[PDB]
């Protein structure tokens, strides 16, 4: 799957 | 003695922890309320606490020297695999040995073994979890050692799905060498006595706790009525 919320918190 | 580079690593990690750990616990009012007195009455509150904590762990990880230089896929793999362990580690700061509870500033936000069971977990997790908290607390880690241990935990190359394992290992080695050098030159004896080996064993214990929590989490979240009580971030990071 994608992890958009995790990815956004990593930016 | 610590090199300037190693001192910089420690300074970065201390800053990272202090930006992501709030010892006033002021945000806990925003969570869904705890309910005690309903085998799952604490699930909404503790789901919100865990979700909040996942956000903090991500914020800490992104500051670890080198972590953001990994591919985003490896960053995700490392955080998905380590988040529960770093939560267990970072929670030790609120853990009190006087009654085996996590004291987050008030009675409403003081969690004992009953509260954890009221999120669905059983003694098969809670008993080793408490044993881990007591064992970690009795190490009396310096904050330097605490933040190094969380960072080493996150950048573990042997996590399932890691692609650039050698790059992850290179970061972890820098952190491990910093921790060993810190213990030798800044931790007063006898507290340094086999401290590094004991901290490594705590990482092994966290792997065992991870597996048991995941087993129970998968069983709990398999029931859609329980997953409904979680948060989007918990579902994304812990699994759906
Ligand atoms: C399906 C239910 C589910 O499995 C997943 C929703 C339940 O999972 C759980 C995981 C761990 C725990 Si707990 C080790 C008792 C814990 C204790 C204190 C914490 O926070 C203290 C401080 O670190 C915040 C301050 C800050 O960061 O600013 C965070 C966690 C409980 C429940």
């Amino acid at each position: 799957k994608n992890h958009p919320m995790l990815m956004n918190l990593l930016k | 003695k610590l090199s300037e580079e190693q001192q910089h690593i420690i300074a970065i990690l201390l800053d990272a922890h202090h930006k992501t750990y709030d010892p006033t616990y002021a945000d806990f009012r925003d969570f869904r309320p705890p309910v005690r007195m309903s085998p799952l009455s604490m699930l909404p509150h503790l789901a919100d606490l865990v979700s909040y904590s996942i956000q903090k762990v991500i914020g800490f990880a992104k500051m670890i020297p080198g972590f953001r230089d990994l591919t985003s896929d490896d960053q995700i793999v490392l955080l998905k695999s380590s988040a529960i362990e770093v939560i267990m580690l970072r929670s030790n700061q609120s853990f009190t040995m006087d009654d085996m509870s996590w004291d987050c500033g008030s009675q409403d936000y003081k969690y004992d073994v009953t509260d954890v069971s009221k999120a669905g977990h059983t003694l098969e997790l809670i008993e080793p979890l408490i044993k881990f908290q007591v064992g970690l607390k009795k190490l009396n880690l310096h904050e330097e050692e605490h933040v190094l241990l969380m960072a080493i935990c996150i950048v573990s190359p042997d996590r399932p799905g890691v692609q650039d394992a050698k790059l992850v290992e290179a970061i972890q080695d820098r952190l491990s060498n910093t921790l060993q050098t810190y213990i030798r030159c800044r931790h007063p004896p006898p507290g340094s006595h086999q401290l590094y080996a004991k901290m490594i064993q705590k990482l092994a214990d966290l792997r065992s706790l991870n597996e048991e929590h995941s087993k129970q989490y998968r069983s709990l979240s398999f029931q859609p009525e329980n997953s409904m009580k979680l948060t989007p971030l918990v579902l994304e990071v812990f699994g759906n």
